[PDB]
RNA sequence: UACCUGGUUGAUCCUGCCAGUAGCAUAUGCUUGUCUCAAAGAUUAAGCCAUGCAUGUCUAAGUACGCACGGCCGGUACAGUGAAACUGCGAAUGGCUCAUUAAAUCAGUUAUGGUUCCUUUGGUCGCUCGUACUUGGAUAACUGUGGUAAUUCUAGAGCUAAUACAUGCCGACGGGCGCUGACCCCCUUCGCGGGGGGGAUGCGUGCAUUUAUCAGUGGUGACUCUAGAUAACCUCGGGCCGAUCGCACGCCCCCCGUGGCGGCGACGACCCAUUCGAACGUCUGCCCUAUCAACUUUCGAUGGUAGUCGCCGUGCCUACCAUGGUGACCACGGGUGACGGGGAAUCAGGGUUCGAUUCCGGAGAGGGAGCCUGAGAAACGGCUACCACAUCCAAGGAAGGCAGCAGGCGCGCAAAUU
RNA sequence: UAAAGUUGCUGCAGUUAAAAAGCUCGUAGUUGGAUCUCUCUCGGCCGAAGCGUUUACUUUGAAAAAAUUAGAGUGUUCAAAGCAGGCCCGAGCCGCCUGGAUACCGCAGCUAGGAAUAAUGGAAUAGGACCGCGGUUCUAUUUUGUUG
RNA sequence: CGCUACUACCGAUUGGAUGGUUUAGUGAGGCCCUCGGAUCGGCCCCGCCGGGGUCGGCCCACGGCCCUGGCGGAGCGCUGA
């Protein structure tokens, strides 16, 4: 090519956006924003698709040309904006609050929750660096740079942020016996207690992480998001509480679910 | 046009091997610039990303540094006696990076001058001008006096730079690229280097 | 004197030679400090980098270079070269329909350093990678191993 | 479904092929009632094309004195809709084809601590101590006069705008800090001398740019990293530090003024971070061919030093040097009815063959080459030449590129509606 | 493409049916006889650091585009397909429940256990291991309440 | 050896042919550098029309110092494109 794609075909979209193969050769292209294309939900797919308000394309536009959908407090009209993990989604005609979290199978879940918890969100500190005047300066893992930082504060922490004013209130260290979720890989979705890290200089570190229930997996530390401080999360969690069953036990609740349905 | 790319070489193996796309825009070269010394000329050119390269065409003066006394200072440029990569490139005086030029040497002379208070490239001939009279020989109370005395127990200079200083014109070397920037950079020769530099200048007369 | 062969002066760009000092210093020693570094990923640094006098661009330990990307070894096949030498590398490729193995080889031209000297053909070399220091170079030699036949 | 059968002899047992058998995919012949999906000018010609269409865009928010329409006051700048035109953005995506291409493309795996990056998102934007209650000259649309056989050709004259093109202040502005420092004090000294302060007058100062030196907030496995200090520089083909637009309009004063203050947005901009990338690199991996065994190095082949050029790393190029580099583990050369993979057919277990073709990378726009604009193109529904074709002409000139959708000729065994 | 065990790695033949070089030496290639049953220190039993003489092998783990194939659910009227769907209504006029799994992905490159098999390594002119004791030269930090 | 036909081989010789390389000699066009200067402005020197202040002899007249709007002519004067 002699420049930037603009276009996505259907077929080469993100499989956890459950998109069907016969609706149309094209998906929507998410704009350029806080989030990765690869890691996004488009605000059409979760306007139309997930929560069934809109029918077509056309009638996402026009909810969004009233300005009733906001992101993180801020008024979107974009149809393609990015949204991403730890987001806040509110709809005020409505009086809905939404939170972009993960569920056990690897897709964005629609979970509500309470208008106070949509005061605030959990960011991960992706840099830390001195600028001009020897000021320090935190970048998260969703574009945010913020000035003057806690001087304990370092990369692969937490930080908690009010929305509104977008200041850090408090933050969660990166040590064993945190809470954690994995965004990423195989065990994405999944939530659980660090056990141990291990350290490969020159490579990737790789990270334990052990769930309520006591199965063991590993990923990189990239793919690792500090939620709360202990066995305790700061924020609410979606129906499954990160642990994921098996497919005979998954058969199996589905089938007592059946027996007692009637 | 002009292309810098790597596909128009051999192999390690020495084979040849075809091209599989025609020139890209991204692989282009320009021609050199050869920078003359003379008044200030300057072409700047429009580069990829929107940004901009000062291509140097004349030069006369540039600011070069005395490391030892710290003492930077703009100073025009005289003549090029040595360059290490050819010597076509003295014969046709040409600014290029690393290249042995000669610089004046009023400034620095005049800060020496102000700053430790001792006569500097003067001739044993003693003649002098009230103003230089005055710089040298003011009228300090004992305080000042007292700063002026210490500052003259560091006050040496090796016979090079003094005989240079006596010649009126000091060897420098410059550091930025003409072509790149615009601008004309350097340092002064001083130490090891410049008796390296004397040797290969004596040797190539 | 030894150490300048070439048309242009030969220096270690980050270090100042010219700061000048009393006559009472001056009569001691004239002793440049080295500029050295440790390069990381456990390798140490030759007392020969740190004690000698060499100028070399492209060491890693005394040059402008940075090792990262993959650790590979090999042993030494020619050195003919100046600072750089071809090491072999030999290995096994398997073929699917037949159940077996057939065996090949690549050759690689690496960077050896002056801070490594008695160095032979035949002994073992870990070389890092780095950017290209020429059309052929991508390696620079990290550490030498005798061999077995050592006395 | 791990399978066989006929044929050499007067008759027999073998070797061994030929023929038989079943899929699959191209063509063709005969035949054809109902419904659901559904490939379709790839193979020969990346051969040649009539005609039509395929890329254009305005909000309250850059510029309206077109009555072209339109409501009230009637000097009482501009009510509103708004053609045209200037300005801004996009046109580098998409769609088509498979000619070139054999460590090349491409796949997995790593790196950029060796670069650039429109836009989105976040951070900075009184940090500089040196007409502003708003500065200047033009150009379209429009009105008039024209030329040529001919084009999305344009020439002269009269008017008028800006977020086009330029030029430029105030304010914060009280000072602070680095050097220079006449002079004035306070201790010790009999006194010189040894100390400790204050200081008028001068120069410099913020972020980016270039060079030199010094010390050692935060980070990496590793910086010549980030931040700090000092001396200077800072391109006239010139870095930033707002002379821009809309909507609601209000609080305050010794006041009726030069009246002071104030809320949401839109546009723009230097520099960081982010997003979308792109571009160079690392390791391994590809079909036949020796009736291809040595190849590369005059004209860079392998490495070193210094430069030039480039967005950066590098023989990318230049100068001066060393004689290197590759190869029976198949180099070099040649062929391919060779774009590479994800995949497809057949298959007991192994395997054999195919992959032009809707997804991901690459390349090309009749063949070469060179460029303008732009963040991004060596772009072809952009320009400039040569080579081959080819259209109109009043012979002076002017205009070309369907391997985009249909459609036409040719080619062929071989493929659809202008 | 199978049939073709008529290209044979699995898995073919070479006395007479096609076939072993006239004979020997020999480089590369291939192949190769037995044998050998975690650690001090520094910090809070674990933490850091060296591990392993190293590999090959095997078993784990991580990262690995979708589509296709294999495969779970689901009466497209069945099926090829598709990713959908189901339940009560006194009507919910705040409708309710639920899916969009999983497996496989060669070679090469990362990760952690195993120690049989197969390679490779040590002390022989002992300038070989382990515990100590004297002699000399060269530089850095701290303590003499600070400063030389 | 004598009849009847086909394919593949040599080989007097030169045609219709194209395709691919290169030695030398020219070489369109763009881009870069050094020149060039058709033309278009701005600033100075005069002159007459016009508006603000002030100064002078002063009484509704006319000059001085600055600005200010236009118009006409010079200077190979200066400068910018
Ligand atoms: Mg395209
Ligand atoms: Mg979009
Ligand atoms: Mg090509
Ligand atoms: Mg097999
Ligand atoms: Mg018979
Ligand atoms: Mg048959
Ligand atoms: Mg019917
Ligand atoms: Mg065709
Ligand atoms: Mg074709
Ligand atoms: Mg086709
Ligand atoms: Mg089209
Ligand atoms: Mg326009
Ligand atoms: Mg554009
Ligand atoms: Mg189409
Ligand atoms: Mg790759
Ligand atoms: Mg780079
Ligand atoms: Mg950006
Ligand atoms: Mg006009
Ligand atoms: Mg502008
Ligand atoms: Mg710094
Ligand atoms: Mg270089
Ligand atoms: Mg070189
Ligand atoms: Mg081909
Ligand atoms: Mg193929
Ligand atoms: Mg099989
Ligand atoms: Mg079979
Ligand atoms: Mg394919
Ligand atoms: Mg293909
Ligand atoms: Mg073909
Ligand atoms: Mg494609
Ligand atoms: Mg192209
Ligand atoms: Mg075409
Ligand atoms: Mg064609
Ligand atoms: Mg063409
Ligand atoms: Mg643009
Ligand atoms: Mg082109
Ligand atoms: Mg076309
Ligand atoms: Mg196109
Ligand atoms: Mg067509
Ligand atoms: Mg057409
Ligand atoms: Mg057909
Ligand atoms: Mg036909
Ligand atoms: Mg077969
Ligand atoms: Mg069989
Ligand atoms: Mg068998
Ligand atoms: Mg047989
Ligand atoms: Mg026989
Ligand atoms: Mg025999
Ligand atoms: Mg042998
Ligand atoms: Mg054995
Ligand atoms: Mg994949
Ligand atoms: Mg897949
Ligand atoms: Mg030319």
């Amino acid at each position: 090519a002699r420049g930037p794609k603009k276009h996505l075909k259907r077929v080469a979209a993100p499989k956890h956006w459950m998109l069907d193969k016969l609706t149309g050769v094209f998906a929507p292209r998410p704009s350029t924003g806080p989030h990765k294309l690869r890691e996004c939900l488009p605000l059409i797919i979760f306007l139309r698709n997930r929560l069934k308000y809109a029918l077509t394309g056309d009638e996402v536009k026009k909810i969004c040309m009233q300005r009733f959908i906001k992101i993180d407090g801020k008024v979107r009209t974009d149809i393609t904006y990015p949204a991403g993990f730890m987001d806040v989604i509110s709809i005020d005609k409505t009086g809905e609050n939404f939170r972009l979290i993960y569920d056990t199978k690897g897709r964005f879940a629609v979970h509500r929750i309470t208008p106070e918890e949509a005061k605030y969100k959990l960011c991960k500190v992706r840099k830390i660096f001195v600028g001009t005047k020897g000021i320090p300066h935190l970048v998260t893992h969703d574009a945010r740079t913020i000035r003057y930082p806690d001087p304990l504060i370092k990369v692969n922490d937490t930080i908690q942020i009010d929305l509104e004013t977008g200041k850090i209130t408090d933050f969660i260290k990166f040590d064993t016996g945190n809470l954690c979720m994995v965004t990423g890989g195989a065990n994405l979705g999944r939530i659980g207690v660090i056990t141990n890290r291990e350290r490969h200089p020159g490579s990737f570190d790789v990270v334990h992480v052990k769930d309520a229930n006591g199965n063991s997996f590993a990923t990189r530390l990239s793919n690792i998001f500090v939620i709360g401080k202990g066995n305790k999360p700061w924020i609410s969690l979606p129906r499954g509480k990160g642990i994921r069953l098996t497919i005979a036990e998954e058969r199996d609740k589905r089938l007592a679910a059946k027996q007692s349905s009637g | 046009g002009i292309s810098r790319d790597n596909w128009h070489k051999r192999r390690k193996t020495g084979g040849k091997r075809k091209p599989y796309h025609k020139k890209r825009k991204y692989e282009l070269g320009r021609p050199a610039a050869n920078t003359k010394i003379g008044p200030r000329r300057i072409h700047t050119v429009r580069v990829r990303g929107g940004n901009k390269k000062y291509r140097a065409l004349r030069l006369d003066v540039g600011n070069f540094s005395w490391g030892s006394e710290c003492c930077t200072r703009k100073t025009r440029i005289i003549d090029v006696v040595y360059n290490a990569s050819n010597n076509e490139l003295v014969r046709t005086k040409t600014l290029v990076k690393n290249c042995i030029v000669l610089i004046d040497s009023t400034p620095y002379r005049q800060w020496y001058e102000s700053h430790y208070a001792l006569p500097l490239g003067r001739k044993k001939g003693a003649k002098l001008t009230p103003e230089e009279e005055e710089i040298l020989n003011k009228k300090r109370s004992k305080k000042i006096q007292k700063k002026y005395d210490e500052r003259k127990k560091n006050a040496k200079i090796s016979s090079l730079l003094e005989e240079q200083f006596q010649q009126g014109k000091l060897l420098a070397c410059i550091a930025s690229r003409p072509g790149q920037c615009g601008r004309a950079d350097g340092y002064v020769l001083e130490g090891k280097e410049l008796e390296f530099y004397l040797r290969k200048i004596k040797a190539r007369k | 004197a030894d150490i300048q062969t070439e048309r242009a002066y030969q220096k270690q760009p980050t270090i100042f030679q010219n700061k000048k000092r009393v006559l009472l210093g001056e009569t001691g020693k004239e002793k440049l400090p080295r500029y050295y570094k440790n390069i990381g990923l456990g390798f140490k640094t030759p007392k020969e980098a740190i004690e000698g006098t060499y100028i070399d661009k492209k060491c890693p330990f005394t040059g402008n270079v940075s090792i990262r990307g993959r650790i590979l070894s090999g042993v030494v096949t020619k050195m003919k070269m100046q600072r750089t030498i071809v090491i072999r590398r030999d290995y096994l490729h398997y073929i699917r329909k037949y159940n077996r193995f057939e065996k090949r080889h690549k050759n690689m031209s690496v960077h050896l350093s002056p801070c490594f000297r008695d160095v032979q053909i035949g002994d073992i070399v870990t070389v890092g990678e780095c950017r290209p220091l020429s059309k052929t170079v991508r390696f620079n030699v990290l550490k030498v191993t005798k061999a077995a036949g050592t006395k």
